[PDB]
C-alpha cells in the first residue's frame, strides 16, 4: 500500500512515505540479483599484481552490463567445489571492472594463510558481498528532511514539497566580470548562468552536449567561494564526474578536498593528489607520520596503536576538510561519516543521472543554496526494479522542480561536434537554441575520400532492406545486413587513414553488438586487430563521452513497423551528439518512419540531401515515402 | 461547505497530478464544493495514452474518472461532455476571445486543441457559464499559453492543492503563511525585471521550517 508521487506534499513525512518504499524495491531487487548471479558457474584465470597478491578474472554471463551494480572496492567471495581439490573459499575486493573490449572482472584477493588454487580453471562461482550503504543513506536523507529541521532551509524545504511561498533572493555583491581573471573566458551564455545563479536559493543549469558546464560550474563555485567565504559541497553520481570537476576547481586555484571512500583508497585517479588519504598522508607529522610509516612497513598495527592511529586520522581529517575551500565526493559520499558538518552551499553536477533521494544526501547538511547542473533531454537514472521505475523513482529532482515551474537556465554554445551534426538535435530536443562555437572548417577533414551522399555534410542515414532476426538467448535481436555494411564503412574509414581509437559504434541490442564484433574479426577485409579497437557498445558506454566518428546501427526492421525502445528519444538525444566529425545512421527507413521522432530524422536527412540506399561507391536517393 | 471551484480539467492534469485530484475528492469536499467539467480532450488524450504511450496513471485516470461519474458523493459535482456540443460551439465564438496580438496562431492549432479551446469558452463565457467563474486546470505551457490568449483563467494542480489547504485551513497551509509573513517582515521587496516580486534576504540569516508530528515508513 503506497502512496503516489504527488505534485504538492502535504509535509516531509507524506513525502518520505512516498519515496521510502521505492528505496526498498531498488534495493531488494539489487540484493536479489547478486544472490542469483551467485549460482552461475564461472571461469577463472589467474595472474598477480605488483604488490604480489593474487588476481582472479573472470566472466558473468547471467545478466548485462547494466544490471549489475558493482563498484571498484567491492568485497565478494569466490568459492571452489569440485572433484579437483578441496573445498576452498577466497575474499577479496574488486580492482577492474567490464569495459567495452574486456568483458572480465577483477577480483585481487585477500593474503591468507591457505593458498589460492591457482592452477584450477572451473569450479568457481563468484558471490558479491551485500553492504547496502548507498539505500541506507537515501534512507537516512528522507527521514532527515522529515524530522530534523535545521537540515535544510526553510525556503528549500517548502519549494521540494512543492509549496507556494514568496520568492526570495541574497543580498550579495555580484562581481563586475563573470569570468575570472588569467583564465579562458566565457561565452555569454556560461556568463548569463552564473549571473543567474549567485543570487538565487535554488537553480537548475541545463547543459547540453559540448557546451562548457564544468568551466561554467568551477566559475560558480569559485565566486561563490569569495563571496560566502564558506566551505562548498560539490557533487556529482558518478565517480568520474566528480573528478573532472575537482580537476578544473584546483586549476582555478582553490583548496579541493576529494573524499572517496576506504574502498576506493587505491583507486588510479586525475585529481589522487586532492583524496583526503593522500592529503592525510603527505601533510602528517610527528606521532601520525610515525604511525603511517609503521603500517606500511608492517602491514598492520597492534590493538592499543590501531586505537591511536584511528583517533588521529579522525583529528587530522576533520583539519583539512575544515580548512578546504570546497568538498568533492559523489552524491551517496556526501553520506560519509567524515562529513557530519553542515554545507551550506552545495552545487550538484549531473543531476538527471541521480534519483531524487540520492540527490537529496547532500542537500541535507544545512544547505541554504543549491544549484542543480543536468539535462533531462539526455540519459536518466538506472532504476533496475520496474516497478519503482514506472512509480516515479526515474524522476531526477532537476525534472519535478521544472515540472513545478522551474526554468532551467541553458547553456547554449557548443564546442565538440561539427555544425551539420549539431543541427537536427539542436531542431528537436533544445527547441533551436544551440548555436555553433566551432566552424565546419575546424570539424572537417581537407583531403577525405569516403563516400559522403554530399561533399562537405558529413553525415548519412545508409537504408538498408534486411530483417531483424533473433540472437542465441531468444531475448534479443540482430541484423546481419546492417552488421555487414557497418564492416564496409569502418573499412572505408580506415582506408581513408581514421584510426579506430577515432570510431565508436552505437547499438541497442546485445544480440547486433556481439554480432558486429564477431562479423568484423572473421569477414573484415583489413587486419582484424584494427577492428577490434574498435568500439561497439550500447549509448550508456558512450553518455558523458565523445567519439571522432560515431556508427548508429537501428537493427530493427519488421513488417508490424515495430522499433521497441528505439522510441527513446533520450537515447537517441545522446547518440546523435557523440560525435566531432561525423555520422553514420544504418537502418530500415520502412519501420522507423511510423514512428514520429524518426520520422522527423528522416525527414532532416532527406533535406539534406543525406538519406540514401545501395552499394557505398554508387550511392542514390533512399526511395522510401515519408509522410509527416 | 459554502465556497466553490468550477473547473474544465485537461488530460495532463490528470496523468500527473491524480494522486492530488483523489485527495481533493475525499478530503477537502468537507468545506468546499469542487465541480468538475470533464471535456472530450480528456478522455481522449487519456486513451491515447494508456494506449499508445503504455500510461498506466492515464489507465487509472479513466478509472477514477467512472469512479466520480458512478458515485453520488456530497460535495462534488462531475459532468462529462457530450461529444456532439463540439460540433454546435462555433469557432468564431472562440475567436471572439483570442487576443489577435497573441504569438499563438489559433485557427492552425491542431483538431484536439481545437476542440478543447471550444469546451472552455463553452464553459467560461457562452450557455455551459451558469453564471459561475471557470478555470482551466493544466499541467501542459503549450495548452496554458493558448488558454491564456483566448482570456480563459487557467491554473496548475499546485496552485489548486494550494488553494484547497487554505480553505481547509491545514498546517500546511498556516505554516506556510508564517514563513511568508517572515520573509515579508525581515527583508526589502523588489519588483524583479522579469516583473517578479522577490525578496532580498541576507544569506547570513537563515529562517528553518517547523516540521510537525508524523508517521514515518519503516521496513
Amino acid at each position: 500500500a503506497i502512496p503516489p508521487l504527488l505534485l504538492r506534499y502535504q509535509d516531509a513525512y507524506e513525502y518520505q512515505r512516498s519515496y521510502g518504499p521505492l528505496i526498498k524495491l531498488e534495493a531488494d531487487y539489487d540484493k536479489q540479483l547478486k544472490e542469483s548471479q551467485a549460482l552461475e558457474h564461472i571461469s577463472v584465470s589467474w595472474s598477480l599484481a605488483l604488490n604480489n597478491r593474487h588476481l582472479a578474472s573472470f566472466t558473468l554471463s547471467t545478466f548485462e552490463s547494466n544490471e549489475l551494480k558493482v563498484a571498484i572496492g567491492d568485497e565478494m567471495i569466490l568459492w571452489y567445489s569440485g572433484m579437483q581439490h578441496p573445498d576452498w573459499e577466497g575474499r577479496g575486493y574488486i580492482v577492474r571492472l567490464p569495459n567495452s573490449f574486456q568483458d572480465t572482472f577483477t577480483l585481487e584477493l585477500k593474503p591468507s594463510k591457505t593458498p589460492p588454487p591457482t592452477h584450477l580453471t572451473t569450479g568457481f562461482t563468484a558471490e558479491f558481498i551485500w553492504k547496502g550503504t548507498s539505500y541506507d543513506r537515501m534512507q537516512d536523507a528522507l527521514k532527515k528532511f522529515a524530522i530534523d529541521k535545521k537540515s535544510i532551509s526553510g525556503y528549500l524545504y517548502y519549494k521540494i514539497l512543492g509549496h507556494q511561498v514568496v520568492d526570495i533572493s541574497f543580498d550579495v555583491p555580484l562581481p563586475k566580470e563573470f569570468s575570472i581573471p588569467n583564465f579562458a573566458q566565457l561565452n555569454s551564455s556560461q556568463s548569463n548562468a552564473v549571473s543567474h545563479v549567485l543570487q538565487r536559493p535554488l537553480s537548475l543549469i541545463q547543459g547540453p552536449p559540448g557546451t562548457g558546464k564544468t568551466v561554467t560550474s568551477a566559475t560558480i563555485v569559485y565566486h561563490l567561494s569569495k563571496i560566502h567565504k564558506d566551505r562548498i559541497l560539490v557533487c556529482a553520481p558518478s565517480n568520474v564526474a566528480v573528478d573532472h570537476l575537482a580537476a578544473k576547481l584546483r586549476d582555478l586555484g582553490l583548496k579541493v578536498v576529494r573524499l572517496t571512500a576506504k574502498s576506493r583508497e587505491d583507486v588510479e585517479s586525475s585529481v589522487s593528489n586532492l583524496a583526503l588519504h593522500n592529503l592525510v598522508g603527505r601533510g602528517a607529522k610527528g606521532e601520525l607520520k610515525n604511525l603511517l610509516k609503521l603500517k606500511d612497513e608492517v602491514g598492520e598495527l597492534s590493538a592499543s596503536d590501531t586505537k591511536r592511529f584511528v583517533k588521529l586520522v579522525r583529528k587530522t581529517e576533520a583539519e583539512i576538510l575544515n580548512k578546504a575551500d570546497v568538498v568533492c565526493c559523489t552524491c551517496v559520499g556526501a553520506g560519509d561519516k567524515r562529513l557530519d558538518t553542515k554545507f551550506r552551499t552545495v552545487l550538484i553536477d549531473e543531476s538527471t543521472q541521480a534519483s531524487e533521494p540520492e540527490c537529496l544526501i547532500p542537500i541535507v547538511k544545512g544547505a541554504k543554496q543549491v544549484i542543480l547542473v543536468g539535462d533531462h533531454q539526455q540519459l536518466g537514472p538506472v532504476i533496475l526494479e520496474r516497478k519503482a521505475a514506472d512509480a516515479g523513482l526515474k524522476q531526477s529532482l532537476f525534472e519535478r522542480l521544472i515540472s513545478l515551474g522551474h526554468v532551467p537556465i541553458r547553456l547554449e554554445v557548443q564546442y565538440r561536434m561539427n555544425p551539420y551534426l549539431s543541427e537536427f538535435p539542436s531542431n528537436m530536443f533544445y527547441e533551436g537554441s544551440l548555436q555553433n562555437g566551432v566552424t565546419i572548417e575546424q570539424r572537417t577533414v581537407p583531403n577525405s575520400k569516403f563516400p559522403w551522399p554530399i561533399r562537405g555534410i558529413p553525415m548519412m542515414f545508409w537504408a538498408n532492406y534486411g530483417r531483424e532476426e533473433i540472437s542465441a538467448n531468444g531475448t534479443s535481436f540482430l541484423n546481419r545486413i546492417e552488421a555487414m555494411n557497418c564492416e564496409r564503412i569502418i573499412t572505408k574509414l580506415f582506408r581513408d587513414g581514421v584510426k579506430p581509437e577515432q570510431i565508436g559504434v552505437i547499438t541497442p541490442y546485445e544480440g547486433q553488438r556481439a554480432y558486429i564484433l564477431q562479423y568484423m574479426q572473421m569477414n573484415g577485409s583489413l587486419d582484424k586487430d584494427l577492428y577490434i579497437k574498435v568500439e561497439v557498445a550500447s549509448v550508456d558506454a558512450f553518455q558523458g563521452r565523445e567519439k571522432d566518428y560515431i556508427i548508429l546501427s537501428c537493427v530493427r526492421a519488421n513488417e508490424q513497423q515495430a522499433i521497441g525502445f528505439l522510441r527513446d528519444p533520450r537515447r537517441l538525444n545522446v547518440g546523435l551528439t557523440r560525435a566531432k566529425y561525423g555520422l553514420v545512421i544504418l537502418g530500415n527507413p520502412r519501420s522507423l518512419a511510423r514512428n514520429t521522432l524518426w520520422n522527423h530524422l528522416l525527414i532532416h536527412f532527406r533535406e539534406k540531401g543525406c538519406l540514401v540506399e545501395g552499394t557505398l561507391d554508387n550511392l542514390q536517393l533512399c526511395t522510401v515515402q515519408l509522410v509527416r | 461547505g459554502s465556497t466553490q471551484y468550477n473547473f474544465i480539467i485537461d488530460a495532463s492534469a490528470f496523468e500527473k497530478g491524480l494522486g492530488n485530484i483523489k485527495r481533493w475528492c475525499s478530503d477537502c469536499t468537507e468545506a468546499v464544493t469542487l465541480n468538475f467539467y470533464i471535456p472530450t480532450f480528456t478522455l481522449n488524450e487519456l486513451d491515447f495514452l494508456q494506449q499508445r504511450r503504455k500510461s498506466f496513471a492515464a489507465r487509472e485516470s479513466l478509472k477514477f474518472i467512472d469512479r466520480l461519474d458512478d458515485s453520488k458523493f456530497a460535495n462534488l459535482k462531475v459532468f462529462i461532455e457530450f461529444p456532439e456540443v463540439l460540433d454546435i460551439i462555433l469557432w468564431s465564438d472562440v475567436m471572439e476571445h483570442n487576443d489577435s496580438s497573441g504569438k499563438i496562431n489559433i485557427a492552425k492549432l491542431p483538431k484536439r486543441l481545437k476542440n478543447l479551446l471550444k469546451s472552455c469558452i463553452y464553459k467560461c463565457y457562452l450557455e455551459g457559464n451558469e453564471g459561475l467563474h471557470w478555470f482551466l486546470i493544466s499541467e501542459d505551457p503549450q495548452i496554458r499559453e493558448m488558454a491564456m490568449q483566448c482570456n480563459i483563467p487557467s491554473c496548475s494542480i499546485v496552485d489548486v492543492d494550494s488553494i484547497l489547504s487554505k480553505d481547509m485551513n491545514d498546517k500546511s497551509f498556516r505554516e506556510s503563511e508564517k514563513f511568508n509573513n517572515m520573509m515579508l517582515k525581515n527583508g526589502t521587496k523588489e519588483e524583479s525585471e522579469n516583473g517578479r516580486e522577490i525578496i532580498r534576504t541576507n544569506f547570513n540569516k537563515t529562517v528553518y521550517a517547523s516540521r510537525g508530528t508524523g508517521e514515518l515508513w519503516s521496513p
